[PDB]
């Protein structure tokens, strides 16, 4: 009955400027609702990408997002050091709101 | 489907004219009332004129009896609009309606349909 | 424009009850329907249920089926839940929020808790 | 007695479609003549009979509901009209007998733009009867796949709501509307004045 959702890959080791994506996956034809949300230690996680298709206000450019069915792609171009935090998935195609087991990425 | 939106009118100086038009599609324009109505800020809104179903026979309110008339035009799906010797405190948002009655009673039926809007000022 | 505030720290032996609060001000309210977020230290988040104060309708995930219980009330415009538990699950109070559109998305959007 | 329709039409608060009321009023007096020629109210549309003999003409028992609804679609209300609050909200009787008044009074609720505290479902299995509401908010059955019993996708909450803006187009003004439906029975006539 409930779903559940997986992150992948766990951590990730980059640098100024790398390429990284997240493989974001469940077990049920999840049409177009798919949340992403930013979680730095000492905040509630802030979005980054509503829809997996939509770009938030308040949101530049920079971040990219798209997929359909099962598949998901997260992509940000030229990688900050204020973006080195702690990611999550978020689906919404029915309740329970599953959640991602988080995603690490640190500067080598 | 049944769009109303009406063009014609704006700003004008006292004693101008304007001439309105709202085009509507998707329905027959014979059988069919489609009145002129008025609303002020303040909200209640005021009925000024009402074509008859047939060519020109029209009745118009107290205020605009003997000044203002309304034009038919079945072909075009537009009805047209006529001012003469404006006054300073005519100044309403106006809209077009749709029919009325429907072999029922009178009353003051209130159709449903009407315009997007289109504010009129006389200065 | 918004916040909520945050509860002191306490320790709470197993059994005891918890009052939390969610202040929910600014703009126009009715917004948003209320839900609520757990997580654990070291661990992801997980979701219970959710409140609107339109309507009071209840919503229970599986991990509570019957058990955290959901309360509200829209003059002192707060959000309530209550718990008689042991002291393992204590963490952060993080209260959600986020609009369930009708025929249209049906996400946590943003403006939740910066602490307990 | 003295017919308080004071009591009715100057009440503040009403009542939403999902949620429409009932009031029955007996043992009376007619004196619509105030209600015709006050001209406050735009509307005064119905059937059968003429309001010109409404003022002796009586029946045993009359009933009365307050609740205000969108003004571009004032045509759903009739004996076998098409439409979504002709299908969901209040549905009337074919061979009609009452009559229907209405009003805008976009001025006391014409609050700031987007506010939606007036609801309407949009989805209901199948067809409606008069002379009954719909107290059941639970989240109606769209999943031919059983989705969750709670709110998800293959199935709708079908709760959704109106929008008063003080500057929106046409439609959307909250005009109040009443019905005073007439119906007769065994017992004698009561509500009727000179």
């Amino acid at each position: 009955g409930d779903i559940q959702l997986t992150q992948s890959p766990s951590s990730l080791s980059a640098s100024v400027g790398d390429r990284v994506t997240i493989t974001c996956r469940a077990s049920q034809d999840i049409s177009d609702y798919l949340n992403w949300y930013q979680q730095k230690p000492g905040k509630a996680p802030k979005l980054l990408i509503y829809a997996a298709s939509s770009l938030q206000s308040g949101v530049p450019s920079r971040f990219s997002g798209s997929g359909s069915g099962t598949d998901f792609t997260l992509t940000i171009s030229n990688l900050q050091p204020e973006d080195f935090a702690t990611y999550y998935c978020q689906q919404s195609y029915s309740a329970p709101r599953t959640f991602g087991q988080g995603t690490k990425v640190e500067i080598k | 489907e049944e769009q109303l939106v009406e063009s014609g009118g704006g700003l004008v100086q006292p004693g101008g004219s304007l001439r309105l038009s709202c085009a509507a599609s998707g329905f027959r324009f014979g059988s069919y009332y489609m009145s002129w109505v008025r609303q002020a800020p303040g909200k209640a809104p005021e009925w000024v004129s009402d074509i008859n179903t047939r060519g020109e026979t029209t009745r118009y309110s107290d205020s605009v009896k003997g000044r203002f008339t309304i034009a038919r035009d079945n072909a075009n799906n537009t009805v047209f609009l006529f001012m003469n010797r404006l006054k300073p405190e005519d100044t309403a948002v106006y809209y077009c309606a749709v029919a009325a009655s429907g072999d029922t009673f009178e009353g003051r039926s209130d159709p449903d349909y009407w315009g997007q809007g289109t504010l009129v000022t006389v200065s | 424009q918004m916040q909520l505030v945050q509860s002191g720290a306490e320790v709470k032996k197993p059994g005891a009850s918890v009052k939390v609060s969610c202040k929910a001000s600014g703009y126009t309210f009715t917004s948003y329907a209320i839900s609520w977020v757990r997580q654990a230290p070291g661990q992801g988040l997980e979701w219970m249920g959710r409140i609107i104060p339109i309507l009071g309708i209840a919503n229970y995930a599986q991990k509570f089926q019957g058990r955290v219980t959901i309360t509200a009330d829209e003059s002192t415009s707060t959000a309530y839940m209550e718990l008689s538990s042991r002291s393992e699950d204590t963490a952060v109070y993080y209260c959600a929020s986020g609009a369930f559109y009708y025929g249209s998305g049906s996400y946590p959007f943003d403006y939740w808790g910066q602490g307990t | 007695n003295l017919c308080p329709f004071g009591e009715v039409f100057n009440a503040t608060r009403f009542a939403s479609v999902y949620a429409w009321n009932r009031k029955r009023i007996s043992n009376c007096v007619a004196d619509y003549s105030v209600l015709y020629n006050s001209a406050s109210f735009s509307t005064f549309k119905c059937y059968g009979v003429s309001p010109t003999k409404l003022n002796d003409l009586c029946f045993t028992n009359v009933y009365a509901d307050s609740f205000v609804i969108r003004g571009d679609e004032v045509r759903q209300i009739a004996p076998g009209q098409t439409g979504k609050i002709a299908d969901y909200n209040y549905k009337l009787p074919d061979d009609f007998t009452g009559c229907v008044i209405a009003w805008n009074s976009n001025n006391l609720d014409s609050k700031v733009g987007g506010n939606y505290n007036y609801l309407y479902r949009l989805f209901r299995k199948s067809n409606l009867k008069p002379f009954e509401r719909d107290i059941s908010t639970e989240i109606y059955q769209a999943g031919s796949t059983p989705c969750n019993g709670v709110e998800g996708f293959n199935c709708y909450f079908p709760l959704q709501s109106y929008g008063f803006q003080p500057t929106n187009g046409v439609g959307y003004q909250p005009y109040r509307v009443v019905v005073l439906s007439f119906e007769l029975l065994h017992a004698p006539a009561t509500v009727c004045g000179p």
